[PDB]
RNA sequence: CGGAGAGGUA
DNA sequence: GGGTATTCGCCGCGTACCTCTCCTCCGCAAGTATCCTATTCCTTGCAGCGGT
DNA sequence: ACCGCTGCAAGGAATAGGATACTTGCGGGCTATATGGCGGCGAATACCC
């Protein structure tokens, strides 16, 4: 439904409004079972198990620096966007890195 | 080799060779014309980059690609690795009079 | 239509149905792949995952 | 207007009509004045105390501005052509005020010599000493001689050593700028603040608008640069455009009087105030050219300069040249056609052949007769019937008057015909209806919408 | 809906026509013009400038190519505002001094008008009658210009695509000067070569469209670049900002209080009236006129004439000014929506 | 023939 | 200078076999230039028209 | 019977809406960014004298 404003009127009016059942997209339909038919070949989209978006505090268990020093780190992991990480230099500093 | 649809396969080596030959012919013409130095300089930069990508692509941090955003297969990439000539066609190879 | 046909047709998680059983179909639909986009890689996954 | 006048005046005379190349930036702008401009903005100023004839065109945008205040000009510069009828000891005392030292073997900056007839200098600006050879109250040579060998490399006619920046840039002036800065503004520690930018040696983008700090003597109002006897000719009005420019400058000052980074001097410090500007235009003998009937008195006069009659042409009438063909018979005086370019003369020479008028080409407007058609090439933009001396000037923009089309056609609307459309709504549902812009539809009821 | 009804029959094969045009080109011997030293020295002396040592190299190449028994086909690719047009005039003089009917082809009406004025300016004493044919000239002027051309009295004819409309029959065509050829397609560039094969073509452009740049880089045409910007030109400072009324206002006032003029390129005809009204409410200090190639054309004549005479400052314009409008006072362009423009387009603007 | 991807046997 | 520290980019990571699918042109929008009818509006050419 | 002045009026000219040909971009188009590795090593800064 497309509204059209008029210019010289104050902020927010209507000249006309036109609506029309516009066609957009063909979405494949899941059959009665769970299989799609995509080009005549019957496909199945399996569920995926990924790390949940959020924030996680991990640490390599002294895998580096050979001192037994645990280098704690944090990841802010969005669902969609650019990641964010904080970590510790073996000198007990604190550095950020992006993507 | 034809793809059986009237067109031909990509065959990345010929693509790299066409790139190099095109830049080289253009630079030869532009050197014949005594063009100003700012133009011939980046022409020679382009030619150096093209021959670079022909001999060994990906040894620069930048690699040029065709389809699917993977870099092309250069003449050094046809020798290296598990799929080069040495490990896939010379040390061990497919054999006639054989069954399974 | 392009962004949807690309996902349904050619993805890593839209795969050809195993169909030599009723069991194979019904246990390939209830599959939990830990791979695909936004996930780990087959030959670079350690002993702990 | 100034630019326009610089083309018009040069058409009607031959004195050296010349502008004063202003910083093309806006008040407190962020751009540099493009050093080439300064090389023509200083040179004018160096000749200005002694120009003996000619016209200098300034707008009030530049007239209200302040400029380098003496010293720096007669200290850090030397312009001199061979036609400088000047002595030896005058240059001696001016270099004395410039602080140069009398050295017979000139080798380093700030050194000068006056021996016999030949004068030597090692200027502040360059690294080359020059031999001058004044004869008989006049300069005669520009001999580029070595720092030590005293052997001429080249004989030149005119020398230009101008500073390539409007303000002094050496270390002492930088220290002065910093000291005045700490006097007025406040320094913040940031590698982009202009205090540290200048201190590190670089000049920021709009550095010219922090001019007055560098000098420690107030900038002169540009009127000190005028000769002894000028005659300020005005145009239009000044006590209306100076005020407009002052208001706009104040607007820019408050607009950019934010941003603690890069702060600004008050407009009083880089511009005359309109009160001062009219304190100074009561110090020069003045002539105002204004386009309206001034009543009667001494110091007032009226020059009968009527406008041209209705001169226009159009291809609509079978006789297009009617206004001109009827004007040019009823005119006892001469007529000068003032075509724009050279080629346009031909585009006007084959159009006045259509009514048997062949214009001579004159050079100066006072070559016209009692009775003749002439044309001259310049850049004038509108005509006039000079009814004093009966002459007329018909500029080419008085043969192309106006365009008046788009007068349309009758009726773009019909009112109260087959369907009045009074419409206190009573219409049924499904009843055909006409929207004026889209045609026929079917009315399907009231509705409510967001 | 109905716009998809048209096409798909490839109604005409172009390969056969182009091959036959070129084949007729390569067979016929060219015209070898005659060069008079002093009689062209006077034309050089009328030039109120100095030919930079690359422009005077392009000019010498063009003349020594025209005075050869073959047929020229030269591209004069040189950066914008470097004086490519004076190459065209110093070749046009050599052509028409042998009574040879130059034909200049420009891809828009305003450029046609400007070139008409410039050519009348330059050839302002030599007896060569220059005329312009376009949609500005009315149908009682075209029907006389065409009769003149056919009888062979007009000796330079500057025209838009109206030139190549099959009713324009030159008597003795001797030189074709395509100007701003990164337009015109192909058939327009060849429609004048097709009628007279051995004609000499001098192709002026600043950013040649890729086909006729490759075809110059492979030897089919010659190429004579121009560098060494002429006298005191400064590289234009380019700024890329998100659109902002304050940026627009500051840019416009900086230009106007300098005294120059502004192209405010908008490139949308339906909304250009509202855009000019909005601009004139934003900047009361300016004088604003609208210029685009969909007016009654006696209004466009007036608008771009008044612009040349400083009668207004800001010109709210479409890309009709993309093709070499000179106006040496205009010193600020403001491209309204620069995201959808080609690299060549942005460079010409 | 190449590329990308999925899965399976020992 | 010079001894040692830290970081950074390149190298590598199993064999053999089997099965499957999926991989760019061509319409839209903007501008320009022209041409082509139909409608209406000056424009004057001719006939009227009363006056002489 | 002669004349200037105008009304009809035929057409002439300009003005609209429709069609066609270029240039440009956009955008998907049936062989044209991802972030879930790690270890070794030797060369290149770098740090502390
Ligand atoms: N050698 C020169 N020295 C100084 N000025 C020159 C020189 N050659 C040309 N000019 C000036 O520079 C301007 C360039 O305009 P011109 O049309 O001649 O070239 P152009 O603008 O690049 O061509 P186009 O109009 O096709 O873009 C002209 O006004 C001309 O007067
Ligand atoms: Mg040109």
């Amino acid at each position: 439904r497309l509204v059209i404003y008029e210019r010289e009127a104050p902020e927010g009016t209507v000249k006309d409004i036109k609506e029309q059942e516009v066609y957009m997209g063909e979405i494949p339909l899941m059959t009665d079972n769970g299989t799609f038919v995509i080009n005549g070949t019957e496909r199945v989209i399996v569920s995926q198990l990924h790390r949940s978006p959020g924030v996680f505090f991990d640490s390599d268990k002294g895998k580096t620096h050979s001192s037994g020093k645990v280098l704690y780190n944090a990841r802010i992991i969005p669902y969609r966007g650019s990641w964010l990480d904080f970590e510790f230099d073996p000198k007990d500093n604190l550095f950020v890195r992006i993507d | 080799v034809p793809l059986d649809g009237g067109r031909f396969a990509t065959s990345d080596l010929n693509d790299l060779y066409r790139r190099v030959i095109n830049r080289n012919n253009r630079l030869k013409r532009l050197l014949d014309l005594a063009a100003p130095d700012i133009i011939v300089r980046n022409e020679k930069r382009m030619l150096q980059e093209a021959v670079d990508a022909l001999l060994d692509n990906g040894r620069r941090g930048r690699a040029i690609t065709g389809s699917n955003k993977r870099p092309l297969k250069s003449l050094a990439d046809m020798i290296k690795g598990k799929q080069g000539r040495f490990r896939q066609n010379l040390l061990g190879k497919r054999v006639d009079y054989s069954g399974r | 239509s392009a962004a949807v046909k690309e996902f349904f047709g050619s993805s890593q998680l839209s795969q050809f149905m195993d169909q030599n059983n009723p069991l194979s179909e019904i246990t390939h639909k209830r599959r939990i792949s830990a791979l695909g986009p936004g996930g780990l890689t087959r030959e670079r996954a350690g002993f702990e995952v | 207007n100034a630019l326009r006048l610089h083309d018009e005046i040069s058409q009607f005379t031959d004195q050296m009509v010349m502008n004063l190349a202003d910083w093309e930036t806006l008040p407190y702008d962020s751009f540099s004045p493009h050093q080439d401009i300064i090389s023509s903005r200083l040179s004018t100023l160096y000749q200005l105390p002694t120009m003996q004839r000619g016209v200098l065109i300034v707008p009030v945008n530049t007239l209200m501005q302040r400029v380098c205040p003496h010293s720096f000009l007669h200290g850090h510069a030397l312009v001199m052509k061979k036609g400088q009828r000047l002595s030896r000891d005058a240059l001696r005392t001016q270099l004395d005020s410039a602080g140069y030292r009398h050295v017979d073997q000139v080798m380093e900056h700030g050194e000068y010599a006056t021996r016999g007839a030949l004068l030597d200098l090692f200027p502040m600006g360059s690294e080359l000493p020059y031999r001058l050879d004044f004869f008989d109250d006049e300069i005669d040579s520009l001999r580029v001689f070595d720092v030590d060998s005293q052997r001429t490399l080249e004989e030149v006619e005119a020398i230009n050593l101008l500073p390539a920046h409007e303000f002094p840039t050496d270390k002492a002036a930088i220290e002065l700028f910093r000291s005045q800065w700490r006097d007025t503004f406040e320094v913040k520690r940031d590698p982009e603040h202009i205090y540290q930018q200048v201190s590190k040696g670089t000049l920021p983008a709009g550095i010219e608008y922090w001019q007055p700090l560098f000098f420690s003597e107030p900038l002169p109002p540009l009127f000190s640069y005028f000769p002894a006897n000028t005659l300020l000719v005005n145009t239009g009005d000044l006590e209306t455009s100076a005020e407009r420019f002052q208001a706009d400058t104040l607007a820019r000052f408050e607009n950019r009087g934010v941003d603690p980074m890069r702060p600004l001097l008050p407009p009083q410090s880089l511009w005359l105030r309109v009160d001062e500007l009219f304190s100074e235009l009561k110090n020069w003998p003045r002539v105002q050219l204004k386009t309206e009937h001034l009543p009667t008195k001494a110091a007032n006069a009226n020059l009968g300069f009527q406008k041209l009659p209705d001169l226009a042409v159009q291809a609509q009438q079978k006789a297009p040249l009617d206004a001109l063909r009827k004007f040019l018979e009823t005119f006892d005086g001469p007529v000068v056609f003032s075509v724009e370019s050279e080629g346009r003369r031909e585009a006007l020479g084959e159009l006045l052949a259509r009514i048997k008028i062949a214009p001579q080409r004159i050079m100066r407007l006072d070559e016209a007769s009692d009775r003749g058609r002439y044309l001259m090439i310049g850049a004038a933009e509108h005509g006039f019937v000079d009814t004093v001396r009966n002459l007329a000037l018909i500029c080419e923009s008085d043969l192309l008057g106006e365009r008046v089309a788009r007068r349309r056609q009758d009726s773009r609307r019909t009112i109260n015909p087959d369907t009045l459309i009074r419409n206190l709504a009573e219409l049924h549902i499904g009843q055909p209806v006409v929207h004026l812009e889209h045609g026929v539809g079917r009315y399907a009821g009231m509705t409510t919408l967001e | 809906s109905r716009a998809r009804q048209k096409a798909a029959e490839k109604v005409r094969d172009v390969a056969a026509e182009l091959l036959d045009i070129y084949a007729q080109r390569a067979a016929k011997e060219g015209f070898a013009f005659k060069h008079d030293r002093e009689q062209y020295q006077l034309f050089c002396d009328s030039f109120p400038f100095e030919t930079t040592p690359d422009q005077a190299q392009a000019i010498n190449a063009v003349l020594s190519d025209m005075c050869q028994p073959l047929a020229m086909d030269r591209l004069v690719c040189g950066d914008v505002g470097f004086g490519k047009t004076e190459v065209a005039m110093r070749a046009a003089f050599l052509a028409v001094d042998n009574h040879k009917q130059v034909a200049v082809l420009v891809p828009t009406t305003l450029l046609a008008q400007q070139h008409y004025d410039n050519f009348r300016d330059r050839f302002a004493n030599w007896p060569v009658r220059i005329e312009m044919i376009s949609r500005f000239r009315s149908a009682k002027e075209q029907t006389q210009i065409l009769a003149e051309v056919a009888e062979g009295k007009i000796d330079i004819l500057i025209g838009t695509h109206k030139l190549l409309q099959s009713d324009v029959k030159f008597k003795d065509l001797g030189l074709l000067i395509v100007d701003e050829e990164h337009r015109f397609g192909v058939r327009h560039k060849e429609r004048i070569k097709a009628m007279r094969a051995n004609v000499d073509i001098l192709t002026l452009t600043a950013t040649p469209i890729p086909r006729t740049l490759n075809m110059a880089m492979s030897g089919m045409r010659d190429l004579s670049i121009i560098a060494t910007p002429p006298a005191r030109r400064l590289a234009v400072k380019t700024f890329v900002r998100e659109y902002d009324s304050m940026v627009v206002r500051e840019a416009i006032l900086r230009e106007i209080l300098r005294g120059g003029q502004v192209y405010y390129l908008y490139n949308d005809v339906e909304n250009i009236q509202k855009a000019a009204e909005r601009l004139a409410e934003l900047v009361p200090e300016a004088r604003i006129a609208i210029g685009h190639g969909q007016m009654r054309e006696r209004e466009l004549e007036r608008v771009m004439n008044d612009f040349h005479h400083q009668r207004f400052n800001v010109l709210v314009c479409t890309t009709i000014i993309e093709t070499g409008i000179d106006i040496p006072t205009a010193n600020t362009i403001i491209i309204e929506r620069a995201d959808h423009f080609g690299l060549a387009q942005l460079h010409q603007l």
